[PDB]
């Protein structure tokens, strides 16, 4: 792959199939195989940065609670708190030591959280 | 204080409070029952 020009995941997920079928012993359902593999691997990529972050996964999921900002959600993300459920599960003293967020907020937030995992 | 102030408190009042996870509320419930006694009475 390397050696017919491919340098990417990218590359290998979005080029025209028939550049791919000209490479020697490649058929039409390897290709398609490789392309899904490529695409699953970029997809698995992206979301393991958006969930250690605040990109996507816990910009929605984490920041669900009203009141997080984006930074406070890559904040509780960098402890684990990827998600509403795993906020819904912390206690006050779990985030103490998130600098920006006061015992009472961060009640406010779990009870947030709790009240959306809960009782929605 | 004391289990006549935490008897007298509901689920739900309880679950306010900070730093008060379900798993500690499974807890509190477990110990209260195995004395006979319930939240909210």
């Amino acid at each position: 792959l390397v050696e017919e020009g491919f340098s990417t995941l990218e590359e290998l997920a979005y080029v025209p199939m028939k550049e791919l079928l000209e490479i020697e012993g490649l058929d039409e359902p390897t290709v398609e195989a490789l392309r899904e593999r490529a695409k699953n691997a970029l997809a698995t990529i992206a979301q393991a940065q958006e969930e250690s972050l605040g990109d996507n996964k816990p910009a929605d999921d984490l920041l669900n609670l009203e009141g997080v900002d984006r930074d406070l959600a890559f904040k509780l993300a960098a402890r684990g708190v990827c998600t509403l459920e795993d906020l819904a599960e912390q206690g006050i003293d779990d985030l103490a030591d998130i600098e920006g967020l006061t015992d009472e907020k961060a009640g406010a937030l779990i009870m947030a959280a709790r009240n959306i995992c809960w009782f929605g | 204080h004391y289990i006549g102030d935490l008897v007298q408190r509901t689920e739900v009042e309880l679950l306010k409070t900070p730093n008060l996870g379900k798993k500690s509320l499974t807890e509190i419930k477990d110990v209260l029952a195995s004395r006979g006694l319930s939240l909210g009475m």
